[PDB]
């Protein structure tokens, strides 16, 4: 289960992966934060349009839970 | 929604505060 | 002369115009912070593709040098 | 670049920090 800090997984529709620590979440709006965040890309997950890791680090990104394809901790 | 990720405790205990929302001016004039 | 906390009016290259307070500046970037930053729209300034004014009040936003046709002190 | 808008003297002293960058993973795998 996560909480505020844990590592986290977390794999858009698009297929594309991030971890990042969770650093909050907004249950009004369906937001989730998280800090510290990279891009790993599609990986081995099929699609017609593949996007390799981003070296760079975000110092935020919001995602909305419908946004979430799969989330889990690390 | 969130309840599919998150546990039932974690939603319900006092959370950290959103960070500011820090928008560009190309972003604003794009959408809307 | 514009300082920290100054009330600022500033029209972008789509020639809308906007109302905030100076957050700060970054002279590595050359972009600019504005706060409780609100948008004004066209107005009077001739174009084709017209904006109104919008009532939301936005956090902050950041503008770029290139981004600025004018800016001044309210 | 800025200094057709501010005092030489305000680009000269210490400035706050911006705000942090806080993106939405809409903008983020639109653009790229």
């Amino acid at each position: 289960t996560p909480y505020i800090g844990s590592k986290i997984s977390l794999i858009s529709k698009a297929e594309i992966r991030y971890e990042g620590i969770l650093y909050t979440i907004d249950t009004e709006n369906s937001t989730v934060a998280l800090a510290k965040v990279r891009s790993f890309g599609t990986e081995d997950r099929p699609t017609d349009r593949p996007i390799p890791p981003r070296d760079e680090v975000f110092e935020y990104i919001i995602f909305r839970g419908s946004d979430i394809k799969d989330l889990t901790v690390c | 929604g969130l309840a599919k990720w998150f546990g039932s405790d974690m939603l319900q205990q006092p959370l950290p505060s959103m960070p500011a929302k820090v928008i560009s001016v190309d972003e604003l004039e794009y959408r809307q």
